[PDB]
RNA sequence: CACCACGAGGCGCUGUCUACGAGUCGGGUUGUUUGGGAAUGCAGCCCAAAUCGGGCGGUGAAUUCCGUCCAAGGCUAAAU
RNA sequence: GCGACCCCAGGUCAGGCGGGACUACCCGCUGAGUUUAAGCAUAUCAAUAAGCGGAGGAAAAGAAACUUACAAGGAUUCCCCUAGUAACGGCGAGCGAACCGGGAACAGCCCAGCCUUAGAAUCGGGCGGCUCCGCCGUUCGAAUUGUAGUCUGGAGAAGCGU
C-alpha cells in the first residue's frame, strides 16, 4: 500500500470466481417473459391483462406514508361495506386480503369507492349462455366486450398545486419554532411531570 | 494453460448516455444532407436529383 | 485498450519498468492493509487520522427511514412555485403563494439565503428553523405546521 | 369426546399414574429391539393430531435411540488442526434425536413413507419415539385425497431431506421473521444468494 | 386519542379519524370452552399435583411466599410464569381451606 | 337434448355457545453457528408451562400500559 | 377340553412396495488445512474443498405465533436498491445481513379435537357384470383403542328470515 488513497476493502478473499452471475441471458429472459404474458392474455381472454383489481394503500414508515401504492387485496371490512361477498370477489377479478386491518375511515372509504367503481365498470358473462342470473350482464353489454391491455384503474397521486391565500393576523402571530420546541420539551418531560403529579 | 485465461465476465458492453446517442444520431442525419460528405463516404450520387 | 498500455512501450527493456535492483516481487510489504500500526504507521497517521479506535454509542438494528428528513432552504422555495403562480403572486399583493414543501418531498425548511424582495410567502412544513421562520415573518408571510 | 381427556392426562407426566405407566413401558421397551412394529399407537390422540388414521396402509413403529451428544469420531481423540477445532467431547449433533429415529425407521423400511413421529418415553440411556409410516402403494392410501400426495415422487425419503416436522424444526424453519430469515429457502441457499457477485451487461 | 397533526410532541402524526378495529375470531385465542375447563378440572383431580407444585404449596402453607416464588421461578424459568403458578397454588390452598 | 333445489352455499339478525396441536413452548447450562452485540438459529443434558392465556416488539431486570400475531400437524402452481 | 381376545412365530401362501445408476442445478449431514493477518494461537481461508446420504424437471420455501411504530403494510420465491450500511472483529487483518421503496410472478387451501347413535352413513380384497385411469351388485375383511360427514379462528355451531 502506498500514497494517499482510500483504504481498500474489497471482499474478494473467497472462491468468488465460482459465484459470478453474468447477465448474457437478459434479452432472452425479456423475450420469455413477454411470451408468457402473451400466452396468459390469450388464455384469460377477455379478462383484463393487468390482472385482478388491487386496493389503494399507504406506504410504510415515515419515509413513505405520504405515498399511495397498490396493496395485496381488499380487506374483509371493505368487501362487506361494498356489498361484495368475500367468496365471490376472487372469481370476478377482485383480490381479497383477509389479513389487512382497517384503522382509519379514509382508507376504508377510498377502497369502498374503488370497489364501487369496479362494479360499475364490470361486465359478467353468464355461466350458461341461455341462462341469465342475478349478477350477469345484458346481451347488449356482453356483445361490446373487449380485453383491456393496460391498467384500467391507475393508482395516481394528486399532483401538487400552489394557491394564493390571504395571510391573516392569526397566522402572522404564530410562532412555529416555539411551538415545536415546547412540544418536544413536553414529550421529553411527560414522564417526570406524571411522576411528580402522582407523588403530590 | 495460457497466461491470464480469457473469462466471460469481461466488460463486453458499454453504457453511453442517451443524450450523447441522440447527439450522434442528429449529427449523422445532418451529415446525410451534405452532398460532399455523402460523396466522401463512397456513395455514387452524381445522378440524384437533389 | 491494449495497444495504449505502457507495457507495450516497455517490450524489450528487460525489467518492464520495475527496476533491476528492487524488482517486482509478490507482496514485499504484506497484503492489503497489513502493518497499519507497525511498518505502514506513517502512511495511516498522515493520510488517515482517526482510523484506529472506536468512539460513540452503538445502535443495534438502526433503521434509516425513521430518521428521514429532507431539507430545503428559503432561497430555493421560490423555485418550487410554477411560473404562472409566480406571475400571479407578482401581480397581486393582497395574497401570497402557499407552498407545501412536503408535496415536493421536503420535511424541514432551513434558512440559508434570501427570498424575493417584497414578496409574502406562506410556507407549510413539518419543521422549520428559527432563522427561516424569522425571514418568512419579515417578508410578510406565515408558517404552518403539518405532519 | 375422549381424546381431550387422554391429551390432558398425558400433559401430566409427573403424576403418579403416568409415572407408573411410563416406568413399566420403559422397562418393557428396554428388553426389545431398537426398531419394532407396534400393532396400534399407544398415544391415539397424538397420532390423530399428527395425521395418523385408523385405516389400512397406516403403520406405527417404535424406535429407540441413544441419548447424549456427538463425540467427534476421530481415532484416539486426536485432531490434526488448530486449537479451535481440537475439541472432541461436548460437541452436539445438529439434528434432533427424533430426527434420528425417523431416519432409522425410513432407512430400515425403504418400502414405506415416513409421515410424522412423536415422543413416547425416555430413560437416562435411551429415548423412544413412534414413527407413523404410510404404505403409498395401498389402494386405501391412493384413493384418499388427504394423504395420496405422499405417493408423488417428489416426497421420496422426506425424513432424509429434513422435510418432516422434526426436519423443519432442526432446519430452523419453525419460526419466521428477523430471528429466522437466514433459514429460508435454506441456509446454504441464502449463503449462495448473498455471496453471488452480480456483473450485469451494462456496468 | 386523535393525532394532533404535528410531527413532534405527544399524539403526533397525520390527522385521521381513527377507527376501532372490527372484531375478529382471533380475539378469543386465550379462551377455551367450558367443556375444556371441566375436562381439565377432572384430569387434575385424577392426576394430582407434581412434586414441585407440592413443594410450593408447602411453602405457602408455612407462609414463605417469597421462597415459594423463588422456587417457582427456578422450576419454571421466568418470573411471570412463577407468579402465575404461585397464584394458582394460592387459589388451590384457599379452596382447600374453605 | 333433459335441465329435478330435498339439500348445500350466499346475505341479514341473536341477551346462546364458540372446543384451536406438551417432555411442546419457555428457562438454565454446554457446544457450534450468526452481523445478532448480558447471548441469531440449531443441538445435547437439567427443569418444565399456560388458557380473561401464549410468542414477538434487536441492552439484561422489576412494575404499569400499548402494538402485533397465534407455534409445537399437513398440501400447494408462477416468477428463480 | 372348548371358546373369545392379546402379543408373537412359520409360510416358494394371494397381490403389491424398496435397494442401484447419473451430476450442471436442488435438499440434509459431516467437515479441514494451504492461505491472510508481513510472525502466531482467537479470527481469516469457510458455515468452503474433501467425505456420507436424498429428489425433480426444477428442487427448496410458502399462506405470519410476520414487517413495523407509519396516514401503517400483508403467503413464498427472485431481481434492483437498501449497502460495503446497522452490526460483528487480538474493534487488527477483515467480515457483514434485514425492513421500507421499485419491479418479475401471483393462489390459495386440507386436517386433530364437543357435536350420526333412529344402527360405519367409511374403506380394502375376491367373484360377476358395465358406456372400464372408473361405476354397479354380492360376499369376506378393516374399523368403535373411530372410517365417513361438519369445523380450522379469515371463522364456525344452533335458531329465525331473504
Ligand atoms: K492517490
Ligand atoms: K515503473
Ligand atoms: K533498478
Ligand atoms: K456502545
Ligand atoms: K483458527
Ligand atoms: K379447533
Ligand atoms: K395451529
Ligand atoms: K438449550
Ligand atoms: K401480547
Ligand atoms: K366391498
Ligand atoms: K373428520
Ligand atoms: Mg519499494
Ligand atoms: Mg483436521
Ligand atoms: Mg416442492
Ligand atoms: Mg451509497
Ligand atoms: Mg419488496
Ligand atoms: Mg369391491
Amino acid at each position: 500500500m502506498k500514497h494517499n488513497n482510500v483504504i481498500p476493502n474489497g471482499h474478494f478473499k473467497k472462491h468468488w470466481q465460482n459465484y459470478v452471475r453474468t447477465w448474457f441471458n437478459q434479452p432472452a429472459r425479456k423475450t420469455r417473459r413477454r411470451a408468457a404474458r402473451q400466452q396468459k392474455a390469450v388464455k384469460i381472454f377477455p379478462r383484463p391483462t393487468a390482472g385482478s383489481l388491487r386496493p389503494i394503500v399507504h406506504g410504510q414508515t415515515l419515509k413513505y406514508n405520504m405515498k399511495v401504492r397498490a396493496g395485496r387485496g381488499f380487506s374483509l371490512e371493505e368487501l362487506k361495506a361494498a356489498g361484495i361477498p368475500k367468496k365471490l370477489a376472487p372469481t370476478i377479478g377482485i383480490a381479497v386480503d383477509h389479513r389487512r386491518r382497517n384503522r382509519s375511515l379514509e382508507g376504508l372509504q377510498t377502497n369502498v369507492q374503488r370497489l364501487k367503481t369496479y362494479k360499475a365498470k364490470l361486465v359478467i358473462f353468464p355461466r350458461r349462455a341461455k341462462k341469465v342470473k342475478a349478477g350477469d350482464s345484458s346481451a347488449e353489454e356482453l356483445a361490446t366486450a373487449t380485453q383491456v391491455q393496460g391498467s384500467y384503474m391507475p393508482i395516481t397521486r394528486e399532483q401538487p398545486a400552489v394557491d394564493l391565500v390571504k395571510v391573516t393576523d392569526e397566522m402572522k402571530s404564530f410562532n412555529a419554532y416555539g411551538k415545536l420546541r415546547i412540544e418536544r420539551t413536553n414529550a421529553r418531560h411527560i414522564g417526570a411531570r406524571l411522576k411528580r403529579a402522582a407523588e403530590a | 494453460r495460457m497466461f491470464a485465461p480469457t473469462k466471460i465476465w469481461r466488460r463486453w458492453h458499454r453504457k453511453i448516455p442517451v443524450n450523447q446517442k441522440r447527439y450522434a444520431v442528429a449529427s449523422a442525419i445532418a451529415a446525410s444532407a451534405v452532398p460532399s460528405l455523402v460523396l466522401a463516404r463512397g456513395h455514387r450520387i452524381e445522378s440524384v436529383p437533389e | 485498450t491494449t495497444r495504449f498500455k505502457k507495457n507495450r512501450k516497455k517490450r524489450g527493456h528487460v525489467s518492464a519498468g520495475h527496476g533491476r535492483v528492487g524488482k517486482h516481487r509478490k507482496h514485499p510489504g504484506g497484503r492489503g492493509n497489513a502493518g497499519g500500526m507497525h511498518h505502514h504507521r506513517i502512511l495511516f497517521d498522515k493520510y488517515h487520522p482517526g482510523y484506529f479506535g472506536k468512539v460513540g454509542m452503538r445502535y443495534f438494528h438502526k433503521l434509516r427511514n425513521k430518521f428521514h428528513c429532507p431539507t430545503i432552504n428559503i432561497d430555493n422555495l421560490w423555485s418550487l412555485v410554477p411560473q404562472e403562480v409566480k406571475d400571479k403572486a407578482k401581480s397581486s399583493n393582497a395574497t401570497a403563494p402557499f407552498i407545501d414543501v412536503t408535496q415536493y418531498g421536503y420535511f424541514k425548511v432551513l434558512g440559508k439565503g434570501v427570498l424575493p424582495q417584497n414578496q409574502a410567502v406562506v410556507v407549510k412544513a413539518k419543521l422549520i428553523s428559527k432563522n427561516a421562520e424569522k425571514k418568512i415573518k419579515e417578508a410578510g408571510g406565515a408558517v404552518v405546521l403539518t405532519a | 369426546g375422549a381424546y381431550t381427556y387422554v391429551s390432558e392426562l398425558w400433559r401430566k407426566k409427573q403424576s403418579d399414574v403416568m409415572r407408573f405407566l411410563q416406568r413399566v413401558r420403559c422397562w418393557e421397551y428396554r428388553q426389545l429391539p431398537s426398531i419394532v412394529r407396534v400393532t396400534r399407537p399407544t398415544r391415539p390422540d397424538k397420532a390423530r393430531r399428527l395425521g395418523y388414521k385408523a385405516k389400512q396402509g397406516y403403520v406405527v413403529y417404535r424406535v429407540r435411540v441413544k441419548r447424549g451428544g456427538r463425540k467427534r469420531p476421530v481415532p484416539k481423540g486426536i485432531v490434526y488442526g488448530k486449537p479451535t477445532n481440537q475439541g472432541v467431547t461436548q460437541l452436539k449433533f445438529q439434528r434432533s434425536k427424533r430426527s434420528v429415529a425417523e431416519e432409522r425407521a425410513g432407512r430400515k423400511l425403504g418400502g414405506l413413507k415416513v409421515l410424522n413421529s412423536y415422543w413416547i418415553n425416555e430413560d437416562s440411556t435411551y429415548k423412544y419415539y413412534e414413527v407413523i409410516l404410510v404404505d403409498a402403494a395401498h389402494a386405501a392410501i391412493r384413493n384418499d385425497p388427504r394423504i395420496n400426495w405422499i405417493c408423488n415422487p417428489v416426497h421420496k425419503h422426506r425424513e432424509l431431506r429434513g422435510l418432516t416436522s422434526a426436519g423443519k424444526k432442526y432446519r430452523g424453519l419453525r419460526g419466521k421473521g428477523h430471528l429466522y430469515h437466514k433459514n429460508r429457502p435454506s441456509r446454504r441457499g441464502t449463503w449462495k444468494r448473498n455471496q453471488t457477485l452480480s456483473l450485469r451487461r451494462y456496468r | 386519542q386523535p393525532n394532533t397533526g404535528l410531527s413532534v410532541g405527544l399524539n403526533k402524526g397525520h390527522v385521521v379519524t381513527k377507527k376501532e378495529l372490527a372484531p375478529r375470531p382471533s380475539d378469543r385465542k386465550g379462551k377455551t370452552s367450558k367443556r375444556v375447563h371441566f375436562v381439565r378440572s377432572l384430569i387434575r383431580e385424577v392426576a394430582g399435583f407434581a412434586p414441585y407444585e407440592k413443594r410450593i404449596t408447602e411453602l405457602l402453607k408455612v407462609g414463605k411466599d417469597k421462597r415459594a416464588l423463588k422456587v417457582a421461578k427456578r422450576k419454571l424459568g421466568t418470573h411471570k410464569r412463577a407468579k402465575k403458578k404461585r397464584e394458582e397454588m394460592s387459589n388451590a390452598l384457599r379452596k382447600m381451606r374453605a
